[PDB]
């Protein structure tokens, strides 16, 4: 309802098809987050699966 | 109108692993891939799932043990 | 016209909603037999006289 | 304001905690239907096409 | 997709990694193209292409030729969205330190070498030398030299001997450091050297070396050899309205650096002097660091306008910006808010929802259903027959509605119930529909508040709105087992009104067959409704098995309780509806329905209760005037005898009889006793006011005057209202506190004058403030609260400890304030308990003490209970099922999953916007002192010696119902274990908080006076005289006597000198400290004391709270700790606890540990997680720390998965955790 760029429409195509289902991505406010730290001297990443 | 499931708890009585199964057989009636167990009274999937709880013949096992089931269903399609 | 709740008075004093009901009440009582000497067209004495 | 006659009287919890009930006859005879004015313009204004 | 954030520190390379190219040109969109240019901050080819699917030149357009580098301008045309993503860097021409690895408190640079900042700080900018890889000189390696000192110094040695100065020096200085052999010589300082002095940097020092190195970067990258730029979306330049521009002043600081970048290799590659060149790179690290963190150095301000532009930090940290108000807290779809009101017709479950707001809600689930019956041709056709308004498709919004569950929020969420799932009802207009049980939960009005409204999309979401978040499934608050739904206002009053009796009601005495007879005669108009009336009722009451059995009976009651009777339920008897019914009485009836027939009767019940209330507080007339105030007419009288008892008052302080001081407590006693007569002059005329004649007896009974039976009820008024109502109300006192000697003297009705309401201005006016600015001071107490708390959840099922705490009723002072049954029911027990008589078994082990073992226990003089905490049990990272409790919505077993943690902040901080001569023992039974001295003087009677004395009373029982203190040198007359009789004072001598308390007791702060504890037993003794304080000596029995401590004289002692006193003794008076009661006492005392002390500020005003909860803080404050030895092992308590105790298995020696007690603000610092600490600590400071280290977050918790968007691990996301994580490293 608020991020993921994909999920808003993702949910939206399936409630018109009768089915209630989300599929969880990203917020985007995190990956902003993550840019806004890398941009720093800092270097934030992510490990496995 | 479900206004309380006290009963649908009693079941399985751990107020979460009710929301998981109740989920998982609200797909399957609405998500098309399978039928109601209940007489369907208008009720929402959401709601005859907690109704298949109650009545017992419906939970985590039972199903763990039908899609077990379609498992080997699907593999006997293919000569 | 409208219909408040009495609880509404003893917890906030607030009593001057009271008493502006009653010399309210009064002012339009007043004002009743004001409009029955004009709907009733009597005379330009018990106008004057009230 | 206006002139409101009014009756200190619960009334089967239509005023419960504070909420007020009014008669129909008083939104009937307009005496308190304000007026509002809004004010939406316009804007033609030069773009990059 | 990924399971492990990892933080490191970013190297000169691993920067040219990530950016895809060089910004040169400090440049944007062009001027007049609006294009942007060439290696400029917005450059196509560097980032990306400003169309969707198309390059920059126009070249390429069509979705076919997409991974391709169009030789025109090198912009591949790819999906717009990429200039988002797109990094870049900047090549710096003189090398520049990273201001957040130099300013922040344990400066990293500076530790790094053990050099002090004020030398670091001199070298930046250029106003010292700094000496580098001497070697064999009269110089050292690290050492500093001004203009003069650098001159003649070259000349000595030219080789050999190197000393820059700058960025250049701090970064090469820290490129020869020897991170491994400098480490192996700290080892030994440490070692021999004794004097903490010796050990004060060096065991901080050697840690920062150890860990620089097992992380893996190196110190050179302290030092940003390439600055690393932002993606031109995340700092857009977008057009506006009327054509101006709107941009980030990221951009106005970055266009800075890369200006004075330029300007510098402009400069090295003009020959320029050093006065130029060494002033150009100082205003490039001015800007550098300004553009990072602003507020550090100088706080470069923005262009046109004079606030300051904010850097790349401040867009992180803060209440406002991201972690607080974007990851925790976002805006969402699918909501909306409205002004709410009543709604009694609505069942406690449901709620009335306005038709528009629910078109516009489900507007997805409208469309989609729409096509599917055939109605509508495809989505757009959908969407304009939902926009026509046509009729058809508000039957498809009830079809949608239908078991739809929804969610309503109340503006403040202090408690989970500020969110609950109602069902909807389609209702016309613009206003919300609420139930009024609800009201107490939410804790909300119908003066103009709003609520807003959200709705579930998953079927999961849907599910847990329906067993979870439901109305009638949360009955009873967590935080009490009392039920949070209760009948309020009208609901009390009708039932009250109702079940009133007067004498004279018309047909009284008389007899019927039951409650339909009784209304028959009500509705009928021929009997009353307070009529004496007896008749027969049949009480159903399920018996002897098990098995319903209705015994039917005639008994005492009124027209009205028998009529009240048609709503009770089956399984509860009659006497439950034989009373007044007031508010105190409704809510137990309805208490005791739910723990007898179960939750669905109580539903119902309650409903039923509403109904009925409001309808008969209606009809019952039930209003107020001016009349009803009965101003007691020896009001005059009594004001004016008051009035003359100062004026001797007077004339005693005129004359000089009295001083100041001393006369106005004559006039404050006398007016205070005073009051009480005005006071009661009204009460004991109102309380018995109506007098009537019985069948023709003139008798009076409980007075009918409006005002009054509002009061007995406890609809609304209270009673010091009622004194202000009728009579006049009371003195005020100005800020100071001085209360003035001009009392108020008229009352309300009569109406105030000008100068009385004066007084009465300054009293609102401190109520007001003092309420209206209390706002943020719970809720940070709280916030603070839930970021101790968020992690620890009930995931094991039995730890496996006997520990325990003692539970033990609070009896002090007169009488009991919380029986032992409260705080030890629904909780478990620790070790068998037994009868007063040994080897017996009242209760085994450990089982659930619910309401049946409660009486049982209380059937025995067995006041002692031996309850399991939270504050100890055997768990990692979490607590087991049975040391916490039942307490719940439920009456059953606290459940494998559930955050208690959360639960627990939030009951502590809802109830918190609430808050701001001898003895003579009572009960008859036996003289029990406790620890006290005695000796027998003249009088032959007995005496106490001991400062410490407990009274109890050992009655026949064998219990304490009574517990008094007594000072020294006190007048016993039985001794201990003698009779006494029904009151006799054994006790004689000479006797010559709030919201900031709580806040004060949880983080654990020193207090002011101090009071210092023994650490062994002996005799204790004096030593050398004052110098600066005093000293005081520790003398052991038979172990070693090493311990010591200084006391100074200037601060009274109470201990007796030759005389043994324990380990934790008053060795003064004074407060105490929370550290020093968990050396000398252990981890069950300090706890026991800590609940002990918060319960009491919260026990003063109506607030109920089990101690479950407090512990659960107390639990999370000692999570940390010290160790003593080093065993044979190589800090936090569990993972030393059981990594230590694995090789404690083997053979190998344990170590031992030491509980160390952090607040909640200093326990809610260090944290596995750090990202859960940067989101509200201070991130700036977090983050660099935790980047120094390496530090390696999986998250494992509830905030940081909040923050990356994942199911919590806790209730329905533990049990997806369960599932995963099973399979999951393993
Ligand atoms: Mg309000
Ligand atoms: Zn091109
Ligand atoms: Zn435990």
């Amino acid at each position: 309802k608020s991020d993921d760029v994909n999920g808003r429409t993702k949910m939206y195509k399936n409630i018109v098809d009768g089915n209630h289902q989300m599929e969880p991505g990203m917020p985007e406010s995190f990956n902003v987050l993550l840019k806004e730290i890398r941009s720093l001297g800092i270097n934030i990443e992510l490990e496995d699966e | 109108a479900r206004v309380t499931v006290q009963d649908a708890v009693e079941k399985i009585g751990n107020r979460f692993d009710l929301v998981l199964v109740a989920a998982r057989r609200a797909r399957q009636m609405q998500v098309g891939g399978k039928d109601p167990l209940v007489p369907e009274e208008n009720d929402k999937t959401t709601v005859i799932a907690l109704r298949e709880i109650e009545e017992g013949l419906i939970n985590n096992q039972i199903l763990d043990v039908r899609e077990r089931q379609e498992q080997q269903e699907q593999e006997a399609a293919e000569l | 016209d409208i219909v408040l709740n009495p609880l509404g008075v003893p917890s906030r004093m607030n009593i001057g909603q009271i008493l502006e009901t009653h010399l309210g009440m009064a002012a339009k009582g007043i004002g009743d037999k004001i409009n029955a000497m004009l709907k009733q067209q009597q005379e330009v004495a018990k106008l004057r006289e009230f | 304001g206006q002139n409101m006659r009014v009756a200190f009287m619960p009334w089967n919890g239509y005023n419960f905690e504070d909420s007020i009930l009014v008669s129909e006859r008083v939104v009937q005879e307009d005496r308190f239907t304000t007026i509002h004015i809004q004010e939406l313009a316009c804007v033609s204004r030069d773009t990059k096409l | 997709e990924f399971d492990a954030i990892k933080i490191a520190l970013a190297s000169p390379d691993m920067i040219r990694s990530w950016s895809f190219g060089e910004v040169k040109k400090p440049e944007t969109i062009n001027y007049r193209t609006f294009k942007p240019e060439r290696d400029g901050l917005f450059c196509a080819r560097i980032f990306g292409p400003v169309k969707d699917y198309e390059c920059l030149c126009g070249k390429y357009k069509r979705l076919k030729h997409r991974g391709v580098i169009c030789e025109k301008c090198g912009v591949e045309v790819t999906q717009t969205k990429v200039r988002r993503e797109r990094m870049g860097h900047i090549e710096l021409a003189s090398p520049t330190a990273h201001i957040w690895f130099l300013k922040s408190l344990p400066s990293r640079i500076g530790l790094l070498l053990d050099m002090p900042l004020r030398d670091i700080e001199r070298v930046l900018y250029f106003e010292s030398y700094v000496v580098i890889e001497g070697g064999m000189t009269n110089l050292e390696r690290q050492q500093i030299l001004t203009e003069e000192q650098y001159l003649d110094a070259l000349e000595e040695f030219g080789d050999e001997f190197d000393a820059k100065m700058g960025a250049e020096a701090i970064q090469a200085l820290l490129k020869s450091m020897d991170l491994e052999q400098e480490c192996e010589q700290l080892r030994e300082e440490l070692n021999e050297t004794n004097s903490e002095t010796k050990r004060k940097k060096l065991t901080k020092r050697i840690k920062l070396l150890e860990a620089f190195v097992q992380s893996g970067n190196k110190p050179e990258w302290m030092i940003l050899t390439v600055l690393p730029v932002l993606p031109p979306d995340l700092r857009p330049l977008v057009p506006l309205d009327g054509g101006r521009f709107a941009t980030s002043d990221l951009n106005d600081l970055y266009r800075r650096v890369i200006n004075r970048n330029n300007r510098l290799k402009r400069l090295l590659d003009l020959a320029a002097p050093d006065i130029i060149v060494r002033n150009e790179k100082r205003m490039l690290q001015e800007a550098v660091d300004a553009l990072l963190d602003n507020g550090r150095r100088g706080r470069a301000i923005t262009g046109s306008n004079k606030r300051p532009l904010k850097s790349l930090a401040d867009m992180i940290k803060g209440k406002q910006g991201r972690f607080r108000q974007n990851l925790l807290g976002k805006r969402v779809d699918y909501s909306g808010r409205s002004v709410i009101t009543v709604g009694p017709y609505l069942r406690l479950h449901q709620c009335g929802l306005p038709k528009k707001m629910a078109l516009e809600l489900f507007k997805p689930f409208i469309y989609g259903k729409l096509e599917l019956r055939g109605l509508a041709t495809t989505i757009k056709a959908a969407k304009k027959m939902v926009e026509r308004e046509e009729a058809v498709v508000w039957d498809i919004l009830d079809e949608v509605i239908r078991e739809h569950p929804v969610l309503l929020n109340r503006a403040p969420t202090l408690h989970r119930l500020g969110i609950q799932a109602f069902e909807p009802v389609l209702i016309e207009g613009k206003a919300i529909q609420l139930h009024p049980l609800v009201c107490a939960a939410y804790n909300a009005d119908f003066d103009g508040d709003q609520m807003a409204v959200h709705v579930p999309l998953t079927l999961e979401a849907q599910l847990e709105a329906r067993a979870l978040m439901m109305s009638t499934n949360n009955i009873l608050s967590p935080a009490n087992g009392e039920p949070i739904i209760v009948p309020s206002q009208d609901v009390v009053l009708g039932l009250y009104y109702m079940t009133r009796d007067c004498v004279n009601a018309k047909g009284e005495g008389m007899v019927l067959t039951g409650p339909k007879e009784a209304e028959r005669l009500y509705r009928s108009g021929l009997a009353s409704l307070h009529a004496r009336v007896k008749v027969r009722i049949t009480e159903y009451e399920k018996d002897a098995n098990g098995e319903l059995v209705a015994k039917t009976s005639l008994k005492d009651t009124t027209v009205g309780r028998a009529i009240l009777w048609m709503i009770v339920p089956k399984g509860l008897p009659y006497s439950i509806v034989n009373q007044a019914l007031g508010k105190k009485a409704i809510s137990k009836m309805l208490n005791t329905c739910y723990r007898i027939l179960g939750l669905k009767p109580t539903v119902i019940f309650a409903d039923q209760i509403m109904y009925t209330g409001f309808a008969y507080a209606a009809r019952s007339g039930a209003s107020v005037g001016i009349d009803d105030m009965v101003i007691p007419e020896k009001k005059h009288e009594i004001i004016s005898e008051a009035e003359a008892e100062v004026a001797e008052i007077q004339e005693q302080f005129q004359s000089g009889l009295v001083t100041a001081g001393e006369r106005y407590n004559k006039v404050i006693d006398i007016w205070a006793a005073a009051n009480d007569r005005v006071s009661k002059a009204m009460m004991d005329n109102l309380q018995t006011e109506t007098v009537i004649n019985r069948d023709g007896q003139e008798e009076k009974q409980v007075s009918f005057n409006s005002i009054y039976m509002m009061a007995d009820s406890g609809a609304r008024g209270s009673a010091a209202q009622i004194r202000q109502l009728a009579g006049m109300r009371g003195l005020m006192a100005k800020p100071d506190g001085s209360i003035i000697e001009t009392p108020i003297t008229a009352n309300f009705r009569e109406g105030l004058n000008v100068l009385q309401y004066f007084i009465s201005t300054h009293g609102a006016r401190k109520g007001l403030a003092d309420t209206a600015l209390k706002t943020a001071n719970s809720g940070y107490l709280t916030r603070r609260l839930v970021d101790v708390a968020q992690d620890l959840v009930v995931t094991e099922d039995d730890c496996g400890t006997h520990e325990g705490i003692m539970m033990t009723p609070v009896i002090e002072g007169g009488d009991v304030k919380e029986p032992l049954r409260d705080r030890v029911l629904g909780r478990v027990t620790a070790e068998d308990v037994l009868k007063p008589g040994t080897a017996d078994i009242l209760v085994p082990r450990n089982t659930l003490l619910h309401e049946q073992w409660c009486d049982l226990l209380e059937e025995n003089s067995v006041d002692a209970v031996k309850v399991r905490s939270v504050v100890s049990c055997d768990t990692d990272f979490g607590v087991c099922a049975h040391c916490y409790g039942r307490d719940l919505a439920r009456g059953h077993i606290i459940n494998k999953g559930e955050a208690i943690g959360v639960i627990a902040a939030q009951s502590i901080g809802e109830p918190g916007t609430q808050l701001t001569s001898s003895i003579q023992v009572k009960n008859k039974g036996s003289i029990k002192l406790s620890n006290v001295k005695s000796v027998v003087n003249s009088s032959g009677k007995l005496v106490i010696t001991s400062r410490n004395t407990e009274l109890k009373l050992i009655d026949e029982f064998g219990r304490t119902k009574e517990s008094y203190k007594v000072p020294y040198g006190a007048v016993l007359a039985k001794g201990d274990g003698e009779q006494v009789a029904g009151g006799e004072t054994v006790a004689n001598w000479d006797p010559h908080g709030g919201l900031p308390r709580v806040a004060d007791l949880f983080e654990a702060r020193r207090p002011k006076e101090p009071a210092i504890l023994a650490e062994i037993s002996g005799i204790v003794s004096f030593g050398k005289e004052t110098k600066g304080k005093r000293r005081l000596v520790i003398t052991p029995v038979d172990g070693s006597d090493p311990y010591e401590e200084m006391i100074p004289k200037w601060r009274q002692l109470n201990v007796f000198e030759g005389e043994r006193v324990e380990r934790g003794d008053v060795i003064s008076d004074g407060p105490e400290a929370p550290h020093d009661i968990l050396r000398l006492r252990g981890v069950h005392a300090v706890t026991r004391y800590i609940v002990n002390e918060v319960q009491d500020v919260y026990r003063l005003q109506g607030v109920k709270i089990n101690d479950k909860h407090i512990e659960v803080i107390v639990r999370q404050m000692l999570r940390k700790a010290t160790i003593v030895n080093a065993g044979s092992s190589d800090v936090e308590y569990s993972r030393v606890k059981i990594a230590n105790r694995e090789l404690e298995a083997n053979g190998k020696v344990g170590a031992t540990y030491s509980r160390d007690l952090l607040g909640i603000t200093k326990a809610s610092l260090a944290t596995e997680s750090f990202i859960s600490a940067a989101s509200f600590q201070e991130t700036t400071r977090v983050l660099t720390e935790a980047a120094v280290a390496g530090k390696r977050d999986e998250l494992r918790g509830l905030k940081e998965n909040v923050i990356v968007g994942r199911l919590i691990p806790a209730g329905t996301g533990y049990a997806y955790h369960q599932d995963r994580m099973r399979r999951r490293a393993a």
